[PDB]
RNA sequence: UUUUUU
């Protein structure tokens, strides 16, 4: 992901380090938290199976 | 320094429902609370200013009064508070046609009020959504990603869980609702 | 509905909302007491001879 | 001889003007009265006179060490504790004396500030939540901000994003302009679900400052 | 012989 970084105190950006992403391989239709992708697109707000 | 760094070292070495009193405790309440998120024209009474002490904390009350227009100030307190957080409220009420002049009073408060029922859609994206509990009930259970955003829901008329063909949705909406919904 | 929207999620089973209901709530109230007696009436039962 | 208070007047007009009339008085006073704990009182308006300009490793610095060795019970040496502690000399009792001097003299966020900020600045972390949580019971409404933003930012560092929103929240509610708060609790947000208040907070966060660029990026 | 929601 490139994160940012932050000064311990009055986070401030020192620079940009890439670290590893932990919550990929999740779906929002095989999985049921608040970490996975937002959805398809834009959507029918109700009446969704799957 | 040796001796005046161990000078100065030396010398440095369950009940789940409390039943809050109606009427005793509130004395006091401008001290805290100094910038309170909604201001009206006249005085809000002891219950309700106990209410908005608990309002703040961000707690789950269970407002029962008699008078009809007694509610209302907790009800709009909620979304004062949920636009200045930036979050959204949804609030809920049974009655397809209920629901439309709560949406003329809250679009004329303050506002984006979006309004949601079996026909109506107006403006899904605002942050004090109008529905009927069969909707909220029905995108419980998909997603629909307006969960991620929540910070209330204003059950309006709970006593229609004594309902004999209505019961039933309040008890499956207050059973699927995630954790971080006061 | 309510049966067939429980059954097509894999994490949730039916018996998890008819647990959860109201009209449950007297028997189930008391719930964490009849497990800490049952676990620790069991070791009471562990103590007599065969 | 108006002993204490001639010395104490020409001290006062010393740090009115410059630092010449402070060598004067520090020498007068550590002359004329010979003590600890009255002579400390003289010691710390001397290093006070002294920290302008004067390196003072001896003249000052020794003095503060005589007020340091006259402690006073309540309110009267915690601060020269604090002051003599500033970047060097055993920097471990430096927290240690920051520690005590904040402990004891809790008083003000100014002092309060500084001293959280240094005692978390070493690796112990425990001992600061203890001393967030003491101060957030005091908070009335508003006014400790902070103590909000370092609290936060610390439960921000946990995955434990309701109380570190409802702090940030807190934040905000005692002054709603600055920017790294709105920055930070957007990035609360937008660490657990919320993606569209995550941009609004965002989008707020750079409308002032338009100068930041990690806000707008992030929008 | 009234009332109600996807």
């Amino acid at each position: 992901d490139l994160q940012a970084q932050r000064h311990p105190t009055t986070g401030q950006i020192l620079g940009y380090k890439e670290v590893l992403l932990e919550n990929t391989n999740l779906s929002a239709t095989t999985s049921l938290s608040l970490r996975r992708p937002p959805g398809p697109a834009s959507q029918s707000l109700w009446g969704n199976p799957t | 320094l040796a001796r005046a760094s161990s000078l100065e070292d030396l010398v440095l070495k369950e009940q789940w429902a409390i039943p809050v009193d109606a009427t005793s405790p509130v004395g006091d309440f401008y001290r805290l609370i100094p910038q309170p998120a909604f201001q009206w024209a006249f005085e809000p009474d002891v219950f309700q200013k106990q209410a908005i002490l608990h309002l703040e904390r961000h707690d789950s009350v269970f407002v029962a009064a008699h008078t009809s227009a007694g509610k209302t100030v907790v009800a709009e307190y909620a979304i004062a508070l949920a636009q200045k957080h930036m979050t959204r409220t949804i609030y809920t009420s049974p009655i397809k046609a209920l629901s439309n002049q709560k949406f003329r009073d809250f679009r004329n408060t303050f506002g984006d009020v979006g309004l949601l029922t079996g026909d109506v859609q107006l403006h899904p994206e605002a942050s004090c959504l109008i529905m009927t509990t069969e909707i909220l009930r029905s995108m419980l259970y998909s997603g629909s990603d307006v969960i991620r955003d929540l910070e209330w829901v204003i059950f309006d008329e709970v006593h229609y869980i004594n309902d004999v063909e209505r019961g039933v949705v309040w008890e499956e909406v207050l059973i699927m609702l995630p954790d971080h919904v006061s | 509905t309510m049966i067939l929207n429980l059954l097509r999620v894999d994490a949730l089973r039916v018996e998890d909302m008819m647990k959860r209901s109201f009209s449950e709530f007297p028997s189930r109230k008391d719930s964490k007491a009849h497990e800490q007696a049952l676990a620790e009436l069991t070791k009471r039962l562990g103590a007599l001879e065969e | 001889a108006e002993v204490h208070a001639l010395e104490a007047l020409i001290h006062f007009t010393k740090k009115d003007y410059l630092q010449a009339e402070k060598c004067f008085q520090r020498a007068l006073e550590k002359d004329t009265e010979v003590a600890e704990y009255h002579y400390q009182l003289g010691l710390t308006y001397w290093f006070m006179g002294e920290e302008t300009r004067k390196d003072k490793t001896k003249a000052l610095t020794h003095f503060l060490k005589a007020a340091r060795l006259d402690t006073y019970m309540g309110k009267v040496f915690c601060y020269l504790g604090h002051y003599y502690r500033d970047v060097v000399g055993d920097k471990n009792r430096a927290r240690g004396c920051y520690r005590k001097a904040f402990e004891l003299d809790d008083t003000d966020a100014e002092s309060g500030a500084a001293a959280v900020d240094l005692s978390v600045e070493l690796e112990d972390m425990e001992m600061a939540l203890a001393i967030l949580t003491t101060v957030t019971q005091k908070a009335s409404a508003g006014t400790a901000k902070w103590a909000w933003l370092r609290r936060g930012l610390y439960y921000l560092k946990a995955g434990q994003h309701s109380q570190a929103v409802a702090d940030l929240q807190a934040a905000l509610r005692a002054d709603p302009k600055d920017f790294n708060c709105w920055e930070s609790l957007g990035e609360a947000y937008l660490s657990r679900g919320g993606y569209t208040t995550a941009l609004k907070s965002f989008t707020k966060a750079s409308e002032l400052n338009p100068e930041s660029i990690y806000s707008v990026f992030k929008v």
